[PDB]
RNA sequence: GGGG
DNA sequence: TATAATGGGAGTCTGATGCAGG
DNA sequence: CCTGCATCAGAGCCCAAAA
């Protein structure tokens, strides 16, 4: 699809609405001490630290491991019982040895860790509080991350929510006919507009507003003309408004 | 040639139109209860702005004279609204603009049942301008959420407005 | 279609 | 008042005058 | 400027005229 007038583009009918929800957690991990890189704060992709050899992070509890895999980088979780014991961070350059599910002992190995390792593209590093032991270092991360969801909008279904808005819990993304097949954002997070049905390009200018608006839609303006916001937004073009 | 001019209705595209043109009637419905005025008074000024200038007129049934000192008296109050009672005017708006756009792109409906009736004691446009009369009717009373198609239930109103024709005129 |  | 239905069928010869065209 | 060229408005009277 090639465009064939200069203008607004506009989507139509997204088919897949994509939800990066925001998690903030405090995660730990261990590294040697000759080998990690000193700073208060990562930004993503930073290099945390860089081994000579390889090191073999160990489980400092007894527990069944939750993991949860993000696109690159990983999540360890132990729990006895289902009370959470431990939460570890795994950065790239970290290799799982262990599967979901599978019950780990106080001192075997969790992941191997090769060369130089660094932040995940999409996860962060807030706050890092650090203590020295022997030989190692252990991180206390402060860490903050976006996982996204994909949901499905049916032809009879409209999407009610605008590309890159904010949801607490509770709010409605898209509506349906009935009570069911609704989608209600399950927590915090940011949204994205993705496979529109097709796309409407017109020849207009956006005027974004944050307070009331005081003209209607199909009213027709001159430039001059006071929109929306007190007088403060105000026309350029000669044209009809669309609220 | 002219309807030619305006493509047919996707099914997400119909039902968007449809589903505009219903919430507008609510939105018609609670304007009046907030504004104290009629329902029918507010649809025909939110529904002026909408076509513009060109049409203006006394409508059967409506208090006043509907003339532009009217129409800017009576949409004052309406944009005079606060921030939450006023989303409600929007909503008006763009309901009417859906329902223009819904029966335009109908049109040719209207012709392939027409076409049938011919013979009659009508002449083929008279038969399409009564047909077109059922087709505002069916947008009117059009309820989406059924799941059918517009084409469906159009067709019981459009016959039915052909066959009185016949019979009155 | 026919009369002058 | 609710499956869905979306673009039609059909028939000479004269002279005067106001019009798009080499 | 002039000429093809179309669109239009003309084409006798009276009587039966058996629809
Ligand atoms: N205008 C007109 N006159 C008619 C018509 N039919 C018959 N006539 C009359 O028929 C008459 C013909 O008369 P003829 O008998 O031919 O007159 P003629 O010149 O003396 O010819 P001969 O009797 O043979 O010598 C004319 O006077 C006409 O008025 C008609 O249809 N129209």
């Amino acid at each position: 699809v090639v465009s064939r007038l200069d203008g607004v583009a506009l989507y139509r009918f997204p088919r897949r609405v994509r939800v990066e929800y925001v998690k903030k957690e405090r995660a730990g991990l261990r590294l040697p001490l000759a080998a990690w890189v000193e700073k208060e704060a990562y930004k993503p992709g930073e290099i945390l630290a860089e081994l000579p050899e390889p090191y073999l992070f160990r489980a400092e509890e007894e527990g069944v491991v939750e993991l949860k895999e993000l696109e690159e980088g990983a999540f360890l979780v132990l729990r006895r019982e289902d009370e959470p014991v431990a939460t570890y961070f795994l950065p790239v350059g970290m290799t799982p040895l262990v599967v979901h599910g599978e019950i780990v002992e106080k001192g075997q190995p969790l992941a191997e860790a090769k060369g130089l390792l660094r932040m995940p593209r999409q996860v962060r590093a807030a706050q890092v509080e650090a203590e020295e032991e022997g030989e190692t270092v252990y991180l206390t991360l402060f860490l903050e991350w976006t996982e996204p969801k994909d949901y499905r909008v049916q032809p009879h279904m409209n999407v009610v929510v605008p590309e890159g808005a904010r949801v607490e819990a509770g709010d409605k993304i898209v509506a349906a006919i009935d009570p069911e097949e609704e989608v209600i954002a399950e927590a915090e997070g940011v949204v994205h507009l993705h496979e529109p049905a097709s796309i409407l390009v017109v020849k207009a200018r956006v005027y974004p507003f944050e307070d009331d608006v005081e003209v209607s839609t199909g009213d027709r303006v001159a430039p001059g003309d006071v929109l929306a916001d007190g007088g403060k937004v105000k026309s350029d073009v000669y044209g009809r408004v669309e609220v | 040639h002219e309807i030619g001019q305006v493509p047919l209705l996707t099914l997400e595209e119909e039902v968007e139109l449809a589903r505009k043109v219903e919430e507008g009637m609510e939105a018609i419905k609670k304007l009046s209860e907030i504004t104290g005025l009629d329902p029918d008074l507010i649809r025909e000024v939110v529904r002026a702005k909408i076509l513009g200038s060109a049409r203006v007129r006394h409508i059967p049934g409506l208090k006043e004279t509907l003339d532009p000192k009217t129409v800017e008296e009576i949409d004052q109050k309406l944009k005079s609204l606060p921030k939450e009672h006023k989303r409600y005017l929007h909503i008006a708006r763009e309901g009417e603009a859906a329902r223009q756009h819904l029966i335009e792109a109908n049109l040719r409906l209207v012709v392939s049942i027409a076409k049938k009736y011919t013979g009659r004691g009508l002449s083929f446009l008279d038969l399409i301008q009564e047909g077109n009369q059922g087709l505002i009717r069916a947008v009117e009373k059009f309820e989406y959420k059924r799941r059918f198609k517009f084409s469906t239930y159009a067709t019981w109103w459009i016959r039915q407005a052909i066959n009185r024709a016949i019979a009155d005129q």
